[PDB]
């Protein structure tokens, strides 16, 4: 969190800092590839050096998620997210049935099918679809009204 | 009244023309001629303009009479050649060291300007000056060496030639009270007396507590050594150049300097070094390891006065060989403007003596040359005949304008004066 | 402004800069247009200039008459799309006849191929105010493309050929230099003007560099931390040494002249003089690359990498008094053929200079097109007329609705020869009816307008020669832009 | 149907011809009074700055005044071009340039001939005007005696039309001597033109050596006798540092005192390394720090700071030294030496005047006079003189001026028209007629019946007396070789070339399109 | 239709979504007709015009009932079924073409051939049909996307002079010192697809250097020129002869390739690099100090053919590729737009 300055004193440090930075994160990814993982979902950022090694290790990567998604994805596959990168636990992993790039409307979209579900209400006018989401939500909540009482 | 706001009161013609707002390009050319007369004589900046105005008036009538201007221009310049020749033959030479006449020459130039009340003491002490600053091989004399300093208050009366040096700044007095040092030796400093840094980007980084108290230890020391090496060469006056660079002279170093009874004068322009070096028989000093009794001055008294409530720095009595000679003159005056004019009336007189260093001859004045030339250049043209004779005649008629305006300022019948002045000049020649 | 009897339009930028040209593309590219169709034509000529270089002027003329020939047929009651379609199938019959009839320079010897390229250079030039020295100006455009284009790849790079302009004297004094001109002097005033090859070498050898003659510093931000005074004395006596380690590095490589990208230090400059190393302070990135290719040399990163094999071979290096009072320049010339060739164009006026450059490029482009397509057609209207006749005889065979469109396409083409004979000073119908008739009475398809004024209309013996692709592209682009306008009927413009 | 955007102007054929001519003529006619001996000066003045200038140099007029007519600006540039490539013939280019175009309008309207045909006719004539020019050319050989007197003439000719007409002879030797002195270099930086206000114009001079607008290192000796000089580019006040970033990290103040004294030593040593050179004169482009300034004086070495890449180069040419940096090995670098560097006074300012020098290959001319505008012009006028001459060191053939050169052309051109025939023939004659319209103005400004005198000179020249030129004070036809009104061939060759180009640029003009101003 | 937008952007078109989009619709109910068009380009590509046409003419043939006192509720209770019945008509009416005498490729051909007619390239359909239909084939991954057959645009030239590339292309030349001195034509190359910037760190991670002793100086600088020798000779010791990278290749990097007779390019289009690897069979590496010859690519011929006086990098003739690149000409710079939108209208029918 505090400003990360990199003080190089001798020329021996340059060669070993960069080439060691290669390994430093290759060893970050190997501790997650040697756990038998096949899909890492990233909320925050991802490094170009880091994606390179995960690129070779034969593993899919999914960036972008904000708070909303990590939680609702968490409930479907059955994982448990960790902030400390040094504890990929077998007891805190997930399990997904299909993770493919199903193109809808021409959009490259990733799917996480098979808990939390999702409806894909298709239509024409992006105007009316918006209303029928409020029709759906009228009932989705009317179901939550049945349970509790 | 200046575009900028300042009030200027003058008689010096170049000073008059430069400061009014002349707009017509050809009219501005006149200022240039008046400027060029100042840069050849310092006097006659008024004469030279009026002449152009009567020569042009001449040219006009000739153009009225249908003469191609190229002929006019060239024959007017042929009128120059013959006239300056006359002045060179009619002039009576001067003994290059003859006070009784050289003094009359300054006394002439002043008597015109608001300083002519005290022309009695102003004329000689402007003549006294240029000869001291002159040479044996004469040459061309630099007036940058004559030091004219201003301070408001009193009367033009209170002007004085100082028997040494006047200085611009004052004794620092921030620490201690040194101001009037007697039997003094003056040091002159190029360097900074501070806790200085090298020209490269440097910074004292601190690791330990025990580094701190020892940093001030050397700091206090470093400044004391410089002040010690000064007292050790044996000087009681310091003069330091412009510190716009970085350091200056420290307030911590200043108390050292005070209790050590060395009297300090800071902030002195770089232009001022060349003059001060010669004026105070004192070699300028760049580094400390080159501060020596050798390069000190040995002046009799240095004492800062209190004039109007406003001080000046005096250096009177200077011992050693003056291989370079330098004067310093203090100008007082009741009103700001009547000080600036005093300086411009000194410079005009100082300059007439300079011209006497240049061409060692002197003429009669009060129009006398301008009437002779008129008479001479008439007889020349009566021989000429044809077209280039009428020009010279109109030219001779023009030169006469000087005595006319001279007389017309005196409220005289300029016509009566001149006709009589030419008639008497037709016999009695070059003095009427 | 069409033909060798063409005139020049004189356009002024909003700032004030003056241009006086004949390049149709330039003309239209300068005028502050507004009417969307005019705007489009601006791009129409701007298109040609790129895909070819010459023709920019006649491309518009052909499009407008085609739009005019459509107009008359519209007021007759015909659907535009069917006309636009009727034009394109009539354009495909014009290019087909041109191909089957165009002469060819592929079946030629080497002595006769370099002539046909001059004949085209001549053609393209005679039009613009360069015509004066169009013997010399043409013998330039040809010299350039032979020297620069990879023979088998048949590809000429116009990044390789540099256009240099400097004002003085006359256009006659415009020269082609087998090397490079630089606006640079010699780094030290005492250095010599000429540099002569050490006799036994047959070359000058160049120290082409890309590091400054300055004590090396790193890319990543740094600092020293000097505590010991002696270690400031170890550094002080490193600064002068790390300079001598540069001079010797070059002197030991065996170079006679140093051309360096970045700038030399003040200390390094004098030491460059003492050891007789004429230096060139601050040389352009593109310009270094042009130097290294002309001299056969190589480009050197650091001093450590300099060797007697990465040197630039020259026959002369001289600083020329470019002006009589202005500024000096550096010429690095060769007697041999070098892949880069700078084209130095001079004139008596900044406007001629720019037009002269603008003529060579056009002239240089017709010669580039003939290297790509070694086939020629004959201009002076002849090519347009053969196409006019070809489409005219096939209109009666077309029948139905397109009978009028084909007859239109052919008829609007005839404005080129008519507006050639017009500017040139003949009767439009006369030259047309003589020319088109003569091209049937004889089997010859190479008969055109004597726009200069000689007895014969025989474009062959007169050397009025056009490239093939040039002619073809000048039609396809017209008919295709023409179809686009005709397709348009509904127009909606916003507010400015 | 409007095509262009707004504020846009379309001046087509019929109107574009007007502009092209109106422009050229309007400009040609502006400078017409400049031409020749009894020619006059213009007073130009800016709105900006409250500045003005009184001038002859025809470029200096055209370059200055504002204009809108694009055709005019064409000629305006052809004026600068000439001032670049030759330095003189500014007004001669413009007038001949316009007089061609005047003569075109008279053909394009009155007769109704094609502009392109006029071109193909103005072309045949130009190549024939330049032809005879070389045949009539007088190339001056190995006789440097016969060539100096030849140079002095060219100047005398160039000079007569400026304020310097009256002192022609005087200024002619000040140019001839300065250029010869220059030893065949064609760069004019080597002649420093210092104008100091005051005195006569006849008071102007070329100094034997060099006058420097610089000062001595302080309380230093005011006159060095028997000089030996080191010329330098090395740092001094800035304090030499190895470029990168040598920051001082002193653990405790103590070391900083040593490190301050270190920088002083680094100096004391670089002055010592210079002291080894055995020299009494150290002159440096760079500033001499307050410190080094004293270190030289204590050693006795005279030190002169701040004379830039300019001043240093000339000193190197005049003293025969070298622009030295480094100073690590005194053996290999060539010192300068002159006789006396005494400081003089000129009106007010102090200048150090090097006198009696090793090699005179660089010089200073001090111009004098009564008015800042007279100076101005003297400088401008001298540059016109220091040009023809300099370029006649390069281009060493001469042609007889006084209208003669242009006439010998009008001859060949007019006879070439007697050969050509057709509608072109009229245009070829016109070219010659334009060429005649030159002596016309030469005479016109002097004042005699132009018509009679040009017609008196045509005959003589056409009849084969191809010396005859215009005695422009007596109003007669007189011999130009025997009266010595010679000019540069490189001058005239250019005047014809340049003009012939302009016409062939504007004559192609039939459409002037102006954008909406920024 | 010729539309000039509020920002001078002149556009000519036949594409219904492109006409309806460039028109700013403000009326809320008429904005539906912009969406209705938009959905049609999104799922199909063609029809965009016809969809709006139908829509309005349903509303217009409902007005004669709305004038009479009828409830709109019942009107739409009647349409809702009508469309559900219209879909039933087509499903029964649609012909499975694999059953009855059709060519393998004359299915997509005779289908693009319909999409072309109406638009500008009608008189050139022949050319464009036997190209863009073809372009969907090279595109075929088991399941495909048009992002891989990216179109490039080049001003000038006849729209017939458009060129089908069985590899990749760059509307992008860059130029450094050596780029002219380098060979710009190969036959069988090994394409190294890189990512990181080959130079002396031009936008990289900043690290301060503190050096006490002077001799460390030439060491720290000689570390740099050695740090990129490794990064560069790492490329030479790959077996490569064409070097492309997402980040920049410097002046001092291009040198080593120039002399070592290797072609290099910097600042490659992000989309183009993913366009290269799919048609070169390579792999984008972010580091040189790892690369195995299992990452390189190949083609039939790489050359820098100059088209329309702009330099294009053309590496083509790739046996098994799941990507191609169209390279499009056209008269004016507004034609090239209405052929690109015209061709997207054929591809998506194909
Ligand atoms: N010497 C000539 N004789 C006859 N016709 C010519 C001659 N030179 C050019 N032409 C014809 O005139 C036209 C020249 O037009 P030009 O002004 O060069 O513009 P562009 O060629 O760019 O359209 C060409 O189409 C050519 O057929
Ligand atoms: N003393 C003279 N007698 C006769 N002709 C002269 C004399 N001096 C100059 N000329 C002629 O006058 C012209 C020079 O006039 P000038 O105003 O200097 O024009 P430019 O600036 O174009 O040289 C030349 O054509 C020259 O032949
Ligand atoms: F009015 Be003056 F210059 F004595
Ligand atoms: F007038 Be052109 F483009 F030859
Ligand atoms: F009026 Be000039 F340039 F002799
Ligand atoms: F008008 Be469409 F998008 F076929
Ligand atoms: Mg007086
Ligand atoms: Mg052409
Ligand atoms: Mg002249
Ligand atoms: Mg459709």
């Amino acid at each position: 969190e505090t400003k990360g300055t990199v003080l190089l004193h001798n020329a021996q440090e340059m060669l070993d800092f960069s080439k060691g930075e290669e390994k430093q994160i290759d060893a970050m990814m190997k501790e997650i590839a040697d756990m038998g993982v096949e899909c890492i979902v990233a909320g925050a950022g991802v490094g170009e050096l880091a994606l390179h090694y995960l690129n070779r290790y034969g593993i899919l990567v999914l960036k972008v998620p904000s708070k909303f998604e990590l939680r609702r994805l968490c409930r479907v596959c059955g994982a448990t997210p960790l902030p400390r990168l040094g504890a990929p636990t077998p007891e805190e992993l997930g399990l997904v049935e299909t993770v493919k790039t199903m193109e809808i409307g021409g959009d490259r979209v990733t799917v996480f099918k098979q808990r939390t579900s999702t409806i894909i209400l298709r239509g024409a006018t992006q105007n009316n679809l918006d209303d029928i989401e409020r029709a759906i939500d009228d009932g989705v909540a009317a179901v939550k009204g049945l349970m509790k009482p | 009244k200046t575009s900028r706001g300042e009030i200027i009161i003058s008689n010096d013609g170049h000073t008059i023309l430069k400061q009014m707002a002349i707009l017509h390009p050809v009219a501005r050319m006149l200022v240039e001629v008046s400027a060029a007369q100042d840069s050849e004589a310092g006097d006659g900046t008024t004469s030279v303009v009026i002449l152009t105005g009567a020569l042009l008036g001449a040219a006009e009538r000739l153009l009225n009479k249908g003469i191609h201007p190229t002929i006019i221009a060239d024959s007017f310049q042929s009128a120059a050649k013959r006239s300056v020749d006359i002045l060179l033959e009619m002039c009576h030479k001067v003994s290059l060291s003859d006070r009784e006449q050289l003094v009359r020459a300054a006394s002439t130039s002043l008597s015109s300007k608001i300083v002519s009340q005290y022309s009695s003491f102003l004329a000689p002490l402007a003549v006294d000056s240029v000869l001291k600053i002159s040479d044996e091989n004469s040459k061309n004399v630099d007036l940058n060496d004559i030091r004219l300093v201003k301070k408001v208050g009193g009367t033009i009366d209170d002007t004085e030639m100082i028997d040494g040096v006047v200085l611009t700044q004052t004794a620092i007095k921030s620490a201690g009270g040194p101001t009037r040092k007697e039997k003094a030796k003056i040091g002159l400093i190029q360097f900074q007396i501070s806790p200085p840094k090298p020209d490269t980007e440097n910074n004292i980084i601190v690791n330990d507590y025990r580094q701190m108290d020892k940093i001030l230890k050397e700091e206090r020391a470093y400044l004391l050594n410089i002040c010690k090496k000064i007292k050790k060469a044996k000087c009681n006056v310091l003069l330091i150049q412009k510190s716009i660079l970085r350091d200056a002279v420290n307030d911590l170093a200043l108390h050292f300097l005070s209790k050590l009874n060395i009297m300090v004068v800071k902030d002195i322009e770089r232009e001022e070094i060349e003059f001060l070096s010669k004026g105070l028989g004192c070699k300028p000093i760049a580094d400390i390891e080159l501060f020596t009794e050798d390069r000190l001055d040995s002046a009799d008294l240095v004492e800062e006065i209190d004039s109007d409530g406003s001080k000046i720095v005096r250096v009177t009595g200077i011992r050693n060989n003056n291989a370079r000679p330098t004067v310093s003159v203090v100008i007082r005056g009741a009103n700001n403007m009547i000080i600036d004019e005093t300086e411009r009336s000194l410079h005009d007189a100082l300059c007439v003596i300079r011209c006497l260093v240049k061409e060692r001859g002197l003429i009669a004045g009060g129009g006398a040359p301008e009437i002779e030339i008129s008479r001479r250049l008439s007889k020349e043209a009566r021989s000429m005949e044809g077209v280039q004779a009428f020009i010279w005649q109109e030219f001779a008629s023009a030169l006469e304008v000087i005595p006319t305006t001279l007389a017309e300022n005196a409220g005289l019948n300029s016509i009566k004066v001149v006709t009589e002045l030419r008639s008497k000049h037709e016999n009695g020649e070059l003095n009427d | 402004s069409l033909g060798p009897r063409g005139l020049d339009k004189i356009l002024i930028s909003p700032d004030g800069e003056i241009t006086i040209t004949n390049d149709g593309a330039t003309i239209l590219s300068q005028m502050e247009l507004d009417n969307e169709i005019a705007k489009l034509l601006v791009q129409l000529s701007k298109s040609q200039d790129d895909e070819i270089g010459d023709g920019t002027t006649g491309v518009v003329v052909l499009a407008s008459a085609l739009l005019d020939q459509a107009l008359e047929l519209i007021q007759k009651g015909i659907h535009p799309i069917k006309i636009a379609n009727g034009f394109d199938e009539a354009a495909k019959l014009a290019i087909s006849k041109l191909e089957e009839t165009c002469d060819d320079i592929s079946a030629s010897n080497d002595e006769l191929f370099r002539d046909f390229l001059l004949r085209a250079a001549k053609t393209s030039l005679g039009s613009k105010i360069v015509s004066k020295d169009h013997d010399r100006f043409a013998e330039m455009a040809v010299e350039a493309v032979i020297n620069v284009m990879d023979k088998d790849r048949k590809d000429v790079d116009f990044d390789l050929i540099k256009m240099q302009g400097r004002v003085g004297g006359s256009i006659s004094d415009s020269k082609l230099i087998n090397g490079v001109i630089l606006d640079k002097d010699f780094s030290h005033p005492q250095m010599p003007k000429c540099v002569l090859p050490k006799e036994g070498s047959d070359g000058v050898k160049l120290a082409i560099l890309t590091c400054p003659f300055e004590p090396p510093k790193p890319k990543t931000k740094h600092k020293l931390d000097i505590s010991s005074v002696e270690e400031y004395q170890k550094l002080q006596t490193y600064e002068q040494d790390k300079f001598k380690e540069m001079i010797d590095d070059v002197k030991k490589a065996g170079a006679d002249v140093v051309i360096c990208q970045w700038g030399f230090d003040d200390e390094a400059n004098h030491l460059l003089l003492q050891n007789d190393l004429p230096a060139v302070r601050w040389v352009g990135g593109q310009e270094l690359e042009h130097i290294a290719i002309s001299t056969n040399g190589r480009i050197v990163p650091r001093f450590q990498d300099l060797s007697k094999d990465k040197l630039g071979t020259c026959s002369r290096i001289y600083e020329q008094e470019f002006g009589t009072t202005k500024d000096r320049m550096l010429i690095i010339e060769q007697s041999k053929e070098t892949k880069t060739v700078t084209c130095f164009v001079r004139g008596s006026n900044k406007m001629i200079v720019d037009e002269a450059e603008r003529a060579l490029h056009d002239s240089l482009c017709v010669v580039r097109n003939l290297v790509k397509d070694s086939r020629v057609v004959y201009g002076g209207g002849a090519a347009e007329v053969t196409m006019s006749l070809a489409v005219s005889e096939e209109a009666d065979k077309q029948r139905g609705i397109d009978q009028y469109a084909f007859r239109g396409f052919a008829q609007a083409l005839d404005t080129i020869p008519m507006t050639l004979a017009e500017n040139s000073g003949l009767d439009p119908i006369g030259t047309l009816s003589t020319l088109k008739s003569k091209q049937l009475k004889e089997k010859i398809s190479n008969i055109g307008v004597d726009c200069l004024g000689y007895g014969s209309n025989d474009m062959k013996e007169l050397f009025v020669v056009d490239p093939f692709i040039g002619k073809k592209q000048q039609i396809l682009l017209a008919t295709q832009l023409c179809r686009m306008i005709l397709k348009i009927d509904n127009v909606i413009i916003s507010g400015k | 149907v409007q095509i262009f955007g707004d504020q846009v102007t379309e001046e087509r054929a019929e109107n574009a011809r007007l502009s092209a001519f109106v422009g050229a003529i309007a400009v040609g006619d502006l400078v017409k009074s400049t031409l020749g001996p009894k020619g006059m000066d213009k007073l130009l003045q800016s709105a900006s700055s409250n500045t003005c200038m009184v001038t002859n140099d025809g470029a200096t007029i055209l370059k200055s005044i504002p204009l809108d007519n694009p055709a005019a600006k064409v000629l305006v540039n052809i004026s600068k071009v000439q001032d670049d490539e030759v330095g003189d013939g500014t007004t001669s280019v413009t007038v001949l340039s316009a007089e061609l175009l005047r003569e075109a309008e008279k053909l394009i309207d009155q007769s109704k001939i094609h502009p392109q045909t006029i071109i193909e006719g103005y072309r045949l004539a130009s190549a024939a005007a330049l032809d005879a020019l070389t045949k009539a050319a007088v190339d001056n050989s190995h006789d440097k005696t016969m060539f100096r007197e030849d140079l002095i003439h060219i100047a005398k000719t160039t000079l007569s039309s400026k304020i310097l007409s009256q002192d022609k002879d005087h200024f002619a030797e000040l140019a001839t001597n300065a250029i010869l002195r220059l030893k065949g270099s064609t760069n004019l930086e080597h002649i420093q033109i210092i104008k100091i206000l005051g005195g006569k114009l006849s008071d102007s001079f070329l100094d034997e050596g060099f006058i420097l607008a610089k000062k001595f290192g302080n309380n230093q000796p005011k006159r060095i006798e028997n000089a030996k000089i080191l010329i330098a580019n090395t740092t001094l006040d800035t304090d030499k540092v190895k470029i990168f970033g040598t920051k001082f990290k002193v653990d405790s103040t103590a070391k900083l005192a040593q490190l301050e004294k270190a920088e002083r030593e680094k100096m004391k040593n670089k002055i010592a390394k210079i002291s080894k050179f055995g020299i009494n004169t150290f002159i440096n482009r760079q500033l001499i720090y307050d410190y080094p300034e004293q270190l030289f004086t204590d050693l006795g070495i005279n030190s002169i700071e701040h004379a830039d890449f300019e001043g240093v180069e000339r000193l190197a040419l005049v003293t025969g030294g070298e622009v030295v940096s480094t100073f690590d090995e005194p053996s290999k670098c060539k010192l300068g030496e002159c006789d006396v560097i005494e400081e003089i006074m000129l009106g007010e300012q102090p200048f150090l005047k090097f006198s009696g020098c090793k090699a005179g290959e660089a010089c200073t001319i001090v111009l004098r006079g009564a008015t800042d505008q007279t100076l101005d012009e003297a400088e401008r006028s001298l540059h016109d003189a220091l040009s023809v001459l300099s370029q006649t060191t390069k281009e060493t053939r001469t042609v007889l001026g006084g209208g003669c050169a242009e006439m010998v052309m009008s001859k060949a051109v007019d006879t070439e028209a007697q050969n050509i025939d057709g509608k072109k023939s009229l245009a070829v004659e016109a070219f010659a007629r334009a060429l005649r319209q030159l002596p016309t103005i030469l005479a016109d400004n002097a004042g005699f019946d132009s018509s009679e005198l040009v017609s008196k000179l045509r005959s003589s020249i056409y009849n084969g007396i191809s010396t005859s030129g215009l005695d422009l004070n007596n109003g007669t036809i007189a011999d130009m070789r025997q009266l010595g009104i010679v000019e540069s061939y490189k001058l005239k060759r250019a005047v014809v070339s340049s003009a012939s180009e302009a016409a062939e640029v504007l004559l192609r003009v039939d459409n002037i399109i102006r954008a909406r101003p920024r | 239709i010729l539309i000039v937008t509020s920002n001078q952007k002149t556009t000519i078109s036949n594409d219904g979504a492109t006409i309806l989009k460039l028109l700013d619709v403000v009326h809320p109910a008429a904005k539906t007709l912009v969406d209705i068009s938009r959905a049609q380009d999104a799922e199909v590509g063609d029809g965009t015009t016809s969809v709006t046409i139908l829509a309005g003419e349903l509303m217009k043939e409902a007005k004669p009932f709305l004038e009479e006192g009828i409830s709109s509720h019942l009107i739409m209770k009647g349409y809702r079924k009508a469309v559900s019945l219209a879909v039933e008509k087509i499903n029964e009416l649609a012909v499975d073409i694999t059953s009855e005498k059709s060519s393998g490729r004359e299915l997509l051909e005779r289908c693009a051939r319909t999409a072309m007619s109406s638009k500008l390239i009608h008189n050139n359909a022949d050319f464009f049909v036997k190209m863009c239909v073809d372009a969907v084939l090279s595109l075929d991954r088991n399941d495909l996307d048009d992002k891989l057959i990216g179109i490039k645009k080049i001003p000038g030239g006849a729209m017939e002079e458009s060129l089908f590339i069985n590899g990749v292309a760059f509307k992008k030349t860059f130029s450094y010192a050596g780029f002219e001195q380098q060979p710009k034509k190969f036959n069988n190359p090994k394409i190294l697809s890189l990512n990181v910037e080959l130079e002396l760190k031009a936008e990289k991670d900043n690290a301060e250097v503190r050096v006490e002793h002077v001799e460390d100086y030439q060491a720290i600088v000689d570390a740099e020129w050695q740090l990129i020798f490794e990064k560069l000779r790492q490329v030479e010791e790959t077996g490569a002869n064409i070097v492309l990278s997402k980040l920049p290749i410097g002046d001092l990097a291009t040198q080593f390739f120039a002399d070592r007779n290797i072609f290099c390019a910097g600042r490659v289009s992000a989309d183009d690099m993913n366009r290269v690897i799919q048609a070169v069979g390579g792999s984008i590496q972010s580091t040189t100090s790892d690369i195995k010859p299992e990452h390189l690519g190949t083609c039939a011929l790489f050359e820098e053919m100059q088209i329309g006086s702009e330099r294009y990098n053309l590496f083509q003739g790739c046996p098994q590729a799941k990507t191609c690149t169209l390279l499009l000409r056209g008269g004016a710079e507004q034609v090239i737009a209405e052929v690109e939108r015209s061709l997207h209208d054929a591809i998506m029918i194909v």
